[PDB]
């Protein structure tokens, strides 16, 4: 244990980087960019105001993340208390389920890509990853599973469109706009078929 | 005070809105309709020519009933002003 | 790498501190062989050291902040 | 010959302002962050991942890329200061050699031509003998060349996608469909089946090799 | 007559709180920032150099193009006045002079007139007796007008690109293809080929 | 001020775009009506014909008028600014 | 003073929007063309000079 | 500068526009023209049908002709950049 | 060619050398040298601390300078 | 013709010229001429302190003021 007024300047300035911990360690960059993709689906770019969206990526992000900080609690937060184990022993024990969440949301190649940009030959086992190599990677691992998410959504919307457009040209119609007909029977089938808890459910199943 | 001097306060704005709105909007309309009549009378089908006397309709438009709709725009902003004080709460 | 060297300037930080608080703490029984002198050198040179390590954590929070700013 | 220590403090503490500055000039973050900018303009959504995601992920492959050089100046300069070997002044002498030589490597001649013409030096005996004052600038400019052309050839598959649907909506009648709207999916397709973002950082790191 | 040490390092530290106003308007730092901005809106890219890429590029041609005043200063004012052969008075007296020749030779006579009217000074005989309170406004102005002339000029290639994009996309029939999205690539590329990034500072360079 | 040293002011402005504005609007009108009687009369089907001769047509007008326009723009402008400190009062 | 600065600017931008959507090029930006042209005019008139004339003759 | 030099820049700019637009223009007016006629002729009504060979024309000109849009539109360019320094005054 | 680097670098170094000076002439002082006054060394202490201030002091200002412009929109 | 840098220029003159004629006085005491007596040198020696630190407060008013003028928002 070192000095009582070196953890609070560690602390505070640990404290700065939330927004970094927020996005590049939780899954917080999937959620907002699945819902930034599918407000982009209904045609609508500003229909939920973006804290909204936010607001509840945050909340999505929290309860995603309750297992693991329970079992930050278990394995940092009490044993803190009991002194146990502190200081340095925990917060790397209280970090190792990030590192645990992180090893399983994360693609092999992206991991392998980051290993031979550092030169890290003898990295054999997959427990051991450093936190250089695994962060960015992650990031990339989360981006492409938003994307590809995004694309799902972005599925029965295209369909809705092409299929208001081309009953629009068969009916003889050619100079009709589809999106201004479209747009309503969008919302329709998005309430109807509740696709907001559905798209819930399916992010929380993608863990 | 009451949502129901609210409600009526969006309702008579909106319709000082549409009465602003509504000549140069009808104006246009009515140009496009009979350029598009003109057009099917005598089997001419170009998108552009049906463009240009609508801008000249609606620009005359502001020069017949501009004076009024300036006038009832003030008017209304005026007494809004000024009856403020009197719908607080 | 940059996060162990950052990791060895508090050490050392830390240390240089509870040298200066552990020396202070002896006199102040007191314990033969420590002189006043000594002592408020120590706890002036642990202030001095603290000072800079608040001072570099600054600079690194406002570049930290400054290059998170950009518009992409 | 030696600074004093005060005197040392100082110009550490001041030197340590001037850090998203010698980034952004001398570091690789400058042709990545751009392109970045560039690559969420091709995909249609200027959204895209957020602005703070894609900063760190520059940082993250700066540090990457900049990891021999970091090496290099801890080795040769940084190691004799802390193991007291050298003054600061020959540190800062000696520690900049191998970040220049990297800077150089990266730099068109014409922009190196056009600095040393427009500061009126005299005849540079060999890329050992360029100032720093006329390497910076036109680094920079070699870098935002490069990042430009980098990011005008990312924009080629997207345009093809725009192009073949624009082209197939128009074959069929439907005139009056915007394919921006059809095309946006398909261009997520495309960066998603071909590993886009993880072949994009592997081609920058290379480039910059 | 010559200021004690004390009143001359206090009229030290408050010129050199001036300093991001001499910058801004005495040297050419204003025209390039304005034609930076200006370029970096023209190619339908907001924000891809940065603030800070763009400021730095700037303050370095603005010193290497003021390489030469500054050298006539440190020769004819700072020199003497670091050896102790002149006061502080006589030394900022003389180091007005050649960064004045310069503002001179890169104002308009009409923008002085103007100021000079406007301030009621009375005739002034030749460029030699002109106060810095009325030069320095009018140079600004200057300053402004021929960033704008830059700026509109460089603006014609990429509007050139743009229609010839936008009609070749129109005479097809597809009529709802946005052109932003095509000239945006066409854009980067003709500026990527003429090597336009150390043509236009060179561009800059020569017109000072 | 008040509506009418408004109203004139924008009267005369607007009169300003019109005459700038007429010459180009005219010969792409007459230029595209002129394509599409000449299609019609042929009963050729397409709608991309006229595009072409409206972009020479209006090309060409503002090769020819283009001092014209812009000289009549910098005075009215000129003026403008010169009795600029008299709006006010 | 502000309100009729702008209307030449104004006047700029209709007449480029017009003439932009009467040819039939609807799909264009008019502001990234027209902003060139306000420039050109800002130039062409003197405008910054006639500017300080007119604030310094309000008074 | 004066007004003139402005119309003269315009002038050279819009002739170098034309230039660039024209071996492209050209061919697609030609193409969709020959296929309206034709289908005019052969009573075949359906417009898209024109559509599809005039791409392949574009592009046909393109790979004919795009190094010369390409090295033309530079030559300009490089010369406009270097006259910046003697245009102002 | 005058540069700007040049000259803080030199200003660095008479602060340095100004300093080093009258540390070396009060550890003289204190290690019994005959040839030096308690006046002088105390002067020259004074006179270093002087030059250090103005030192820090247009440090300062440079720096509020540069992070004044560096701020800008461009 | 009412130019505030001249002003300025007068009031910083002001100053130096009682700097000037304090620090005179003093080196005259100090070479023993006689006609100068220790009461008005140490007078004089703080009249010309409080015309300096006069100046430093107008001066930092000032500059605190140009400052809050110069940044705000257009």
């Amino acid at each position: 244990s070192w000095s009582l007024s070196v953890q609070t300047l560690v602390f505070i300035t640990s404290l700065t980087f939330l927004p970094a911990i927020l996005l590049m360690m939780t899954s917080f960059t999937r959620i907002i960019i699945v819902f930034g993709l599918l407000r982009n689906a209904l045609g609508t770019p500003s229909a939920p105001p973006n804290q909204v969206l936010l607001g509840l990526a945050l909340f999505l992000t929290f309860f995603i993340m309750s297992p693991v900080i329970d079992k930050i609690y278990v394995d940092a937060y009490q044993p803190f208390s009991e002194q146990k184990i502190s200081m340095q022993e925990a917060l790397d024990k209280g970090a190792q389920p990030l590192r645990a969440f992180m090893l399983r949301q994360t693609r092999e190649a992206d991991l392998a890509l980051f290993a031979r940009l550092a030169n890290s030959g003898p990295l054999q086992g997959p427990e051991a990853v450093p936190m250089r190599i695994l962060l960015p990677a992650y990031v990339t691992s989360e981006l492409k599973t938003a994307f590809q998410i995004g694309f799902t959504i972005f599925i029965p919307f295209l369909i809705i469109d092409l299929v208001i457009a081309s009953v629009l040209m068969a009916l003889g119609m050619m100079m009709v706009p589809p999106a201004t007909i479209a747009l309503p029977f969008k919302l329709m089938l998005f309430v109807l078929v509740d696709g907001w808890q559905l798209l819930m459910g399916s992010l929380a199943q993608s863990f | 005070m009451t949502p129901e001097s609210v409600m009526m306060m969006g309702t008579e704005a909106m319709k000082v809105a549409l009465a602003l709105a509504a000549p140069l909007l009808l104006v246009a309309l009515i140009t496009g309709l009979i350029i598009s009549i003109l057009q099917a009378a005598t089997q001419i089908n170009e998108m552009t020519l049906s463009f240009i006397p609508k801008i000249v309709a609606v620009f005359i438009a502001i020069i017949v009933a501009g004076p009024w709709m300036l006038n009832l725009l003030l008017d209304y902003v005026r007494t809004l002003f000024s009856n403020l004080p009197y719908i607080i709460g | 790498s940059f996060a162990g060297q950052l990791h060895a300037a508090l050490d050392r930080i830390s240390d240089r501190q509870a040298a200066a608080r552990v020396q202070a703490e002896k006199f102040t029984l007191g314990e033969p062989g420590i002189a006043l002198n000594d002592v408020m050198a120590d706890m002036q040179k642990a202030s001095v050291s603290m000072q800079m390590g608040i001072q570099v954590r600054n600079k690194l929070v406002a570049a930290y902040q400054e290059v998170m700013s950009m518009q992409v």
